[PDB]
């Protein structure tokens, strides 16, 4: 059911003269986020921090300090260069989780390999009030 | 966490989806509409709270809710 | 010739006129009849 | 002996310090 | 546009050549204003023989600089 | 601030009336040197005391001044 | 007489306002030439001015210790000319306006692009509906009788 | 848990110092605390009482020890009228010699405070005489806070806490506190008054050491029970008595005149006496209206569901109404502080028209302090009474259980409310206003006489209906042979003729058109704030920008930007937006009264009469005129006593404004900054050996809000406390 792809240390960074907007203590103490990409030639893309970066020939990697700024990073990516990427989520034990494209396919395209969360069989007109749920430690959108 | 809800008005347009800033929301297989597609939050863990998506759901009422509930590190968008 | 009766009664030119015509309406009737605290006629 | 010149300062000056630094070492630390 | 506005009020309806005959004694005026609803109260004593709206944008000094000593030439 | 400033210095540090004997008395007495280091002083010495003019123009040809003062705070 | 006020034409300080004010605009008089175009503004303000003060006394008006006219609005017949006859005059003009903005509304909701006519006016229509107002008070009087002024199903 | 806030799980899990702020802005709200049940959150709100009690007990307590201790009431009880009290004495070191010359007042030793309560007009009439009785008064009540405290932690524990089914057993509750909450402590002090206060004021010093051996009458109690109580009224006070003393001293215990006392330009105690025992009475029978455990009575549900018109036009009636007023608790606090936001306005009308206190009515400045005091607390317990309208509306309301009841119907057509409200207060607004700057742009011509000035004919009927005669209407109590006037003509009406019509006092003041505008204008204040709030309330379970609202809590900051921008729309955000209208409102009202009195108090009342009829009369000769000494407290030649409230009028001004920044700017731009500002000091030397616990961030937007409006807040009434007191004390006068 897909293999996540395993992240590759050594592979080269993007080309990039420095910023005050990497990371910080967060990534020391909590996770800091990782995304690799292709791109067939080397360009100035436009950095989710700071200034330009130039992308190197072959495989790229680039951490980030917010998922935020890696979805950011992809979306600019895969629309304006049309190039596939996968980000990581890295922990100071030296964990690493994939985490998108989760199962291979992007979340925009039904995959039939894909469970439901947090989906009600209801309108969103049939909630019960909240005096039928006080007092007890459910929301009336949790039911 | 905050917490993101789907009802059953989804119409499956796959807009929302394309309007996440963080990858919380799916398209999961279903059989109740035409396109045979429902929106699913697996990952709102990772939500920031922006309402993002329902500013792109065109039924009415919304059929993706997000309820704001405890903030975390990661539901505070916070660099540092 | 038709375009310009279009636009000159589009809202904003056709409310400036109206509203000048109001008020040079009313500034004439002040001027005949100034200084009037009520209505004495009957 | 002047009552008022041992409490001022003990209301405004010692009462807040040490108030404060307590309820900052309860308000800010793991339990 | 609005300039030729100008130079026509000072050159009409303002006291121009009273005020360049005693420049320290009159105060610069060039706007009236029509009797409608007692608004006329405005039309106060700037000195000259006239009555109007006194102006601070200092026109009067310009012209003085430039020459202009009738109001013709406005 | 800077208006404020430029207008409280002039009236008490530069403008004014000459006498024969070259006695310069200022449109304000000199206060500004002593009263503008406090903020009363400002709200005092500057803003109520020259409130007075705008204020009281009522019934004469500057009632506009307080007109638009009322309504510009409106 | 009504909340102890007294009538303007017999009152006191009325009068003694009306000269105050007659000698402030009579000041500024003597400063110019005696027929000059100030001159003879002034004049014509000063001649408003007791004109205008002759009048308040002869319509009978109520004036109190300010020297001032008083508006009784309670309903007192001697007073009606103060905000009752006034007051009939504006419903009638108001609902004028109310009336024929109501029938233009409701003569243009019956296009496909409603807004079309809403943001530039449909002047040869709105000529014909203004004259309606003339009417309305029997219009709608009839509007509400026969039931169809009010939107029923809401 | 396991750090504060332990009653939140949710909060004490946030890193940021958020966790600090919401951990202290929601410890009363036990409703959403974990693990809440029911008898849990009745027990705590029953200590919470208790806890109340003991510190109004501890404060007014205090107020006793300092007026006794640093005070100058043995002083001020020999002249009342030339000798200000004193609050309490002053020790600042920061104080420079000038201020310390400038601040010892009231023939105390060093600098001290005047105080402007009222408590010592208070305490002289009711009896205190001595610093001796203060002290006893004071130790009495610290007493009394500490059995208050013992009773609360006494029901906290275990074994002695009541259940839930005790605290909703309305009909004891309500059967208890009328015929004995009220009745018997309305009885008691018409016992105090008659036993001590009377006596005090016509020289006897009756105390706890000879309150046995004095009778009140001198035919003590033979009178009451055979039935002849006309005794007890046969002597009056002559008109000619000087308060503590037995010159021209009666021996009647009860009576009822209706007049002023003429020394001290207050209510008669006798009266007051009556008074009390009248509705003690009254109290007394009427709480035995409900049934308990005797079988007798009445039940409250069934007289609300038996109040039900027929034809339907007010659908199901009452029916429910019991169940969803005893269970809902926000319900029960939105009526209490509503009937105590009435009452409390009422007191300020009354107090200053009407003083009890003796001496009171001569100084100016404790009035005006009393009067602003209690319509500004009105105020805001009105709007907290409608914002509780919407939190039950939000949390405990039962759509099914109501169904078709009068509170089902008033939701269901609110947008008929709510627009008629809007066209009441857009015509109002429109209006009156209207007709102001009609009157300013007439003064500013120089024509005066063109005003539009309206007289308030009703307003002055009703006083003439009074008995007041400087209109000439003659109507009731005006007239000569109305039979209205002729029924109280041997009571009360002597007394009260006389006052009404005594143009000194503030006893139905003569009204005129500024009296009109501004009335207006009060109606304006008011229609708007109950649009604002009942909107709000209508409202919150949710409209058609928000179908949904019920389910995201009471207050929340937004919807996000779609649909438009959903900025503002919880029925919090109605209640804050209400806020600035009731401050607005209070402000005219206060702004009225204390120019009208101070107009007044100088023999000047015409002066008003001119210059309240346009706005430009209210700006130049209320506000800057009456704002010198004030301005002037302290200047570059020295200070007096006047420079504290100089400073605090400066003080108020500041926080006022600093208030309008968390309204202006709003949360992101200072998230950035602060951003921007943790990168800094992470990268600097020496410092970053210094690491901050919780992370910081910006204000919440709810939490800006609140901030926001209590600066706002803060700022108006400490510059406006200020500018009364200066004035009024300025001139003393
Ligand atoms: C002194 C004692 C005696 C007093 C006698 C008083 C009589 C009334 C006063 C004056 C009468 C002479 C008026 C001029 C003559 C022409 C008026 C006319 O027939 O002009 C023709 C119009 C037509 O009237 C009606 O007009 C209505 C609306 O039609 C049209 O209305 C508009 C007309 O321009 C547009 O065409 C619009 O698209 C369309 O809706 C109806 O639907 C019908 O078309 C038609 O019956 O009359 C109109 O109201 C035109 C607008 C003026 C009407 C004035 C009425 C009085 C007020
Ligand atoms: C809430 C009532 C109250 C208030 C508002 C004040 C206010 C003031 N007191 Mg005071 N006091 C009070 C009650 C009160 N007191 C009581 C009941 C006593 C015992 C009879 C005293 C005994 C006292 C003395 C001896 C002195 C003051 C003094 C002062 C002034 C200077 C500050 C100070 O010394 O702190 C207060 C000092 C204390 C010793 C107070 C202790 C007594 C109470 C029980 C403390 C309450 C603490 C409690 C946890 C919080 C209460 C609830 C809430 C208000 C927070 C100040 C204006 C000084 C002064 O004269 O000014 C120049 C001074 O020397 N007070
Ligand atoms: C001077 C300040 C000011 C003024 C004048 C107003 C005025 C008004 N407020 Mg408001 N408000 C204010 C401050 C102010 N507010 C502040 C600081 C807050 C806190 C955020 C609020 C919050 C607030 C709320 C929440 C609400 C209002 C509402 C209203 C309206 C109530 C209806 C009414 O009274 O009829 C009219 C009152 C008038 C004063 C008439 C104004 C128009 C006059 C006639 C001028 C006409 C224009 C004239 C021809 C010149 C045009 C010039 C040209 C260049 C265009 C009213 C227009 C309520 C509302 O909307 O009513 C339904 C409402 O719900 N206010
Ligand atoms: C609710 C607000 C309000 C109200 C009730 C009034 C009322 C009045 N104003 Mg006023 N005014 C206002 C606001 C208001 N004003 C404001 C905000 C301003 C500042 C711009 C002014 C500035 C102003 C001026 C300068 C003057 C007035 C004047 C007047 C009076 C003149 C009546 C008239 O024109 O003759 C009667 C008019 C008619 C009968 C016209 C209707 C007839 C129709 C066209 C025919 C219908 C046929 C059927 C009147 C009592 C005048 C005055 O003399 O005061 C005594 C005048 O000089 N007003
Ligand atoms: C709760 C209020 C209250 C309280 C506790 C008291 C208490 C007292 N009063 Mg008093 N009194 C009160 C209200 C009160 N009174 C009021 C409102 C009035 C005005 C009518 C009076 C007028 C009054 C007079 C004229 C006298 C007293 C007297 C007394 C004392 C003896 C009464 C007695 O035992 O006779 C008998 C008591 C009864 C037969 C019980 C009555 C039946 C009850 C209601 C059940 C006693 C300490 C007498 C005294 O000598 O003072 C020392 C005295 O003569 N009172
Ligand atoms: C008997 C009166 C009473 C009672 C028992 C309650 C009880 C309650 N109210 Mg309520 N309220 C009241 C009156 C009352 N209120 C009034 C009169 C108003 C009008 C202003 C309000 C308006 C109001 C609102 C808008 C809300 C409540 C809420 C609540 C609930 C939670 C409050 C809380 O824990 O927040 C914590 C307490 C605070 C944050 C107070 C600290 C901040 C204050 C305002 C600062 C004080 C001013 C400043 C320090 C003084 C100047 C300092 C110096 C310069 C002198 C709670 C059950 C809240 C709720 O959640 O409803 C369920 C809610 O949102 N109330
Ligand atoms: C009276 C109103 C007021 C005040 C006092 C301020 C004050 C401030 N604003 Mg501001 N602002 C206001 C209105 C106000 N604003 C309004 C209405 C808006 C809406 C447009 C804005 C929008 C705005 C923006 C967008 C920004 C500011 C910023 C700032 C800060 C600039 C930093 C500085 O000056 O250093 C020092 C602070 C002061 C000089 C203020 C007074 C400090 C006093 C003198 C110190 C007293 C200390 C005392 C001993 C404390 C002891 C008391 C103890 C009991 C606690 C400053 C604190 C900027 C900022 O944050 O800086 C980076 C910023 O970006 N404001
Ligand atoms: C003078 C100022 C007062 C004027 C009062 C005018 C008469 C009001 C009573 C009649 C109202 C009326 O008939 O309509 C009553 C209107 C509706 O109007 C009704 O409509 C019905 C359905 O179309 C029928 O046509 C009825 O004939 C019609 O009267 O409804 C109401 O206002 C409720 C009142 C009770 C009915
Ligand atoms: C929101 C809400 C709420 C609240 C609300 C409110 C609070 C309202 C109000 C209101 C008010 C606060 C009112 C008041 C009133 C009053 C009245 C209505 C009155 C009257 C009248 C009469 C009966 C009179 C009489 C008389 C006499 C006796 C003699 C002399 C003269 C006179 C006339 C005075 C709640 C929570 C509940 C619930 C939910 C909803
Ligand atoms: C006499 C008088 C008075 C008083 C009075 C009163 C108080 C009464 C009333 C009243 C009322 C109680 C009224 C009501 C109403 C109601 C309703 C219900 C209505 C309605 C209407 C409508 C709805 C209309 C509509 C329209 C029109 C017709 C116009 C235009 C168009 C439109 C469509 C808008 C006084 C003393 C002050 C003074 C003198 C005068
Ligand atoms: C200034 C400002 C900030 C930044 C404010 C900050 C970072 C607060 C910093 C204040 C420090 C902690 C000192 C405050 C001193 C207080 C007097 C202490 C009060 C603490 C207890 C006594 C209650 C926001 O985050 C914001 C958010 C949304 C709208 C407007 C604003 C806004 O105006
Ligand atoms: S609120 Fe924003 S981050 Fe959360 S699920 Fe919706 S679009 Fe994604
Ligand atoms: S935007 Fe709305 S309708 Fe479209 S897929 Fe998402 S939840 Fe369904």
């Amino acid at each position: 059911g897909f293999t996540p792809p395993e992240l590759d240390p050594n592979t080269p960074s993007p080309i990039f003269g420095g910023s005050t907007g990497g990371l910080l203590r967060k990534a020391q103490v909590e996770e800091f986020y990782v995304i690799t990409w292709e791109s067939p030639k080397e360009q100035i893309f436009e950095m989710p921090t700071g200034g330009a970066a130039i992308m190197r020939e072959g495989p790229n990697l680039l951490k980030l300090a917010r998922k935020e700024q890696c979805l950011a990073l992809g979306t600019r990516l895969r629309s304006k260069y049309k190039i596939k990427y996968q980000f990581y989520r890295v922990f100071p034990s030296g964990e690493v989780q994939y985490l998108h494209p989760k199962d291979g396919v992007y979340p925009e395209k039904v995959n039939p390999g894909r469970q439901g969360v947090g989906v009600n069989f209801r309108s969103i007109g049939k909630n019960v009030s909240p005096i039928e749920v006080k007092f007890t430690g459910k929301q009336p959108y949790d039911l | 966490s905050h917490s993101v809800k789907i009802y059953d008005t989804c119409i499956g347009c796959t807009q929302c989806v394309r309007a996440c800033p963080t990858d919380v929301l799916e398209m999961i297989p279903w059989g109740g509409c035409k396109a045979k597609q429902i929106a699913s939050a697996p990952r709102t863990e990772d939500c920031v709270g922006c309402k993002r998506c329902e500013s792109a759901c065109p039924t009415d009422f919304l059929s993706v809710r997000v309820y704001l509930w405890h903030e975390t590190t990661r539901s505070m968008g916070l660099a540092y | 010739m038709r375009d310009l009766k279009t636009y000159l009664s589009v809202a904003p030119v056709a409310s400036t006129l109206w509203f000048a015509a109001l008020a040079g309406l009313l500034i004439e009737i002040n001027r005949f009849f100034p200084d009037a605290l009520t209505f004495p006629f009957f | 002996i002047n009552l008022p010149s041992l409490f001022v300062p003990l209301v405004g000056l010692l009462f807040p310090a040490v108030a404060m630094a307590s309820l900052f070492l309860h308000v800010e630390k793991r339990l | 546009l609005w300039l030729s506005g100008m130079y026509f009020h000072g050159a009409r309806f303002s006291n121009y050549e009273a005020w360049l005959n005693d420049p320290t004694h009159i105060r610069p005026s060039a706007q009236v204003v029509w009797p409608i609803v007692g608004q006329e109260i405005l039309n106060g004593d700037v000195g000259g023989g006239f009555r109007g709206i006194q102006i601070t944008s200092g026109f009067f000094q310009i012209w003085r600089a430039s020459g202009i000593t009738s109001e013709l030439q406005l | 601030v800077v208006i404020f400033h430029f207008s409280w210095k002039m009236q008490s540090d530069v403008w004014g009336s000459i006498n024969d004997q070259g006695v310069v008395t200022h449109i304000t007495g000199g206060n500004f040197a002593q009263s503008s280091i406090t903020i009363n002083g400002w709200l005092r010495d500057f803003l109520w005391a020259q409130a007075s003019q705008v204020i009281q123009s009522y019934g004469s040809s500057l009632s506009a001044y307080g007109l638009f003062f009322l309504g510009a705070h409106f | 007489d009504i909340a102890g006020l007294t009538p303007c034409k017999d009152s006191k300080q009325f009068a003694k306002r009306e000269k105050q004010s007659i000698k402030k605009l009579e000041s500024s008089l003597k400063l110019y030439a005696p027929d000059s175009a100030p001159a003879l503004a002034i004049n014509a303000t000063i001649e408003k001015t007791k004109r205008r003060f002759d009048n308040y006394g002869k319509q009978g008006l109520l004036c109190g210790a300010d020297g001032l006219p008083h508006l009784i609005v309670s309903g007192d017949q001697r007073h009606w000319g103060e905000f009752i006859t006034p007051g009939i005059l504006f419903l009638y003009i108001a609902g004028w306006i109310g009336w024929v903005g109501r029938s233009y509304l409701i003569a243009i909701r019956d296009d496909k692009k409603p807004t079309q006519k809403e943001i530039i006016i449909d002047v040869p229509l709105a000529t014909g509906l203004v004259f309606r107002g003339f009417s309305w008070p029997i219009a709608a009087y009839r509007e509400l009788l026969n039931g169809e002024l009010v939107a029923k199903d809401v | 848990a396991l750090r504060f806030p332990r009653f939140s799980q949710g909060l004490a899990q946030d890193p940021t110092t958020r966790r600090i702020w919401f951990g202290i802005a929601t410890a009363h709200d036990f409703e959403s605390h974990d693990d809440i049940t029911e008898g849990r959150l009745y027990q705590n709100i029953f200590a919470s009482h208790f806890g109340q009690l003991a510190i109004i007990f501890l404060w007014t307590s205090g107020n006793l020890f300092h007026v006794a201790w640093q005070g100058n009431f043995e002083a001020w009880v020999q002249d009342p009228l030339h000798v200000r009290p004193i609050a309490h004495a002053i020790w600042d070191p920061h104080f420079g010699q000038p201020a310390v010359e400038a601040f010892t007042r009231g023939g105390a030793l060093g600098p001290v405070n005047i105080a402007y309560s009222g408590v010592y007009q208070w305490w002289y009439t009711i009896g205190l005489r001595t610093n001796e009785d203060l002290y006893t008064g004071a130790i009495f009540l610290l007493f009394l806070s500490f059995i208050s405290l013992l009773a609360g932690w006494l029901h906290l524990q275990p074994k002695w806490k009541p259940s839930v089914s005790w605290f909703k057993n309305a009909e004891s509750r309500l059967n208890h506190h009328l015929s004995g909450l009220f009745g018997v402590s309305s009885l008691a002090w018409a016992g105090h008054l008659v036993h001590v206060a009377i006596p005090g004021s016509r020289g006897e010093y009756v105390r706890w050491n000879n309150f046995l051996s004095v009778l009140p009458h001198p035919q003590g109690l033979g009178p009451l029970f055979t039935g002849q109580w006309n005794l007890y009224a046969q002597n009056p006070d002559s008109s000619n008595h000087l308060f503590s003393t037995s010159q021209g001293a009666g021996t009647a215990i009860l009576t009822l005149l209706g007049g002023f006392h003429p020394q001290t330009q207050s209510l008669w105690l006798t009266d007051m006496a009556h008074h009390h025992l009248a509705i003690a009475i009254l109290f007394l029978i009427g709480g035995h209206m409900y049934r308990t455990n005797f079988g007798i009575g009445h039940s409250i549900k069934y007289i609300l569901e038996a109040h039900i018109p027929p034809g339907g036009r007010l659908g199901r009636g009452h029916k429910g109404l019991y169940d969803t007023i005893n269970n809902s608790i926000h319900f029960q606090l939105g009526l209490a502080l509503a009937s105590l936001g009435v009452i409390t306005s009422l007191v300020a009308q009354h107090m200053y028209s009407l003083p009890a206190y003796a001496f009171i009515a001569q100084d100016f400045t404790t009035q005006a302090a009393l009067y602003t005091h209690h319509q500004y607390i009105a105020g805001f317990i009105m709007t907290g009474a409608f914002a509780h309208g919407a939190i039950f509306f939000i949390r405990d309301y039962n759509p099914e259980q109501n169904a078709d009841n009068v509170l089902a119907r008033m939701l269901e057509h609110k947008e008929a409310i709510i627009s008629h409200l809007s066209w009441a207060s857009l015509f109002l607004g429109f209006h009156t206003l209207g007709l102001y700057v009609h009157n300013d742009v007439m003064l500013a011509f120089g024509t005066p006489e063109k005003q539009i000035l309206i007289e308030p004919i009703f307003a002055q009927w009703i006083q003439s209906a009074h008995g007041k005669t400087s209109y000439g209407f003659d109507v009731l109590l005006s007239s000569t042979n109305s039979p209205a006037l002729n029924a109280g003509r041997s009571i009360w009406l002597p007394g009260w003729l006389n006052a009404i019509n005594e143009n000194s006092n503030s006893l139905f003041l003569t009204i005129g058109p500024g009296d009109f505008l501004v009335h207006h204008a009060i109606a304006l204040g008011l229609h708007t704030t109950t649009l604002i709030l009942v909107k709000g309330a209508l409202d919150a379970r949710g409209s058609k920008l928000m179908p949904d609202k019920k389910d995201f809590g009471y207050s929340f900051p937004c919807d996000g930007p779609g649909r438009g921008g959903t900025c503002d729309i919880s029925a919090w955000d109605a209640f804050y937006l209400a806020v600035f209208w009731m401050l607005n409102t209070i402000g005219w009202v206060t702004f009225y009264w204390h120019w009208k009195h101070i107009t007044l108090w100088q023999g000047n009342v015409s002066q008003f009469n001119e210059s309240s009829t346009y706005l430009m009369g209210w700006l130049r000769d209320y506000l800057w005129l009456n704002s010198s000494q004030l301005i002037n407290g302290y200047n570059p030649f020295g200070m007096n006593s006047l420079s504290v409230w100089a400073w605090m009028f400066l003080f108020g001004h500041l926080v006022w404004a600093t208030g309008f920044m968390f309204l202006i700017s709003w949360r992101g731009y200072w998230q950035e900054l602060i951003e921007t500002l943790a990168w800094a000091h992470e990268r600097t030397p020496l410092a970053n050996l210094i690491r901050w616990r919780d992370k910081p961030v910006a204000l919440s937007i709810v939490q800006a809000r609140l901030v926001g409006l209590v600066h706002f807040s803060v700022g108006y009434i400490f510059t406006y406390a200020a500018f009364l007191i200066a004035s009024t004390s300025g001139k003393f006068g």
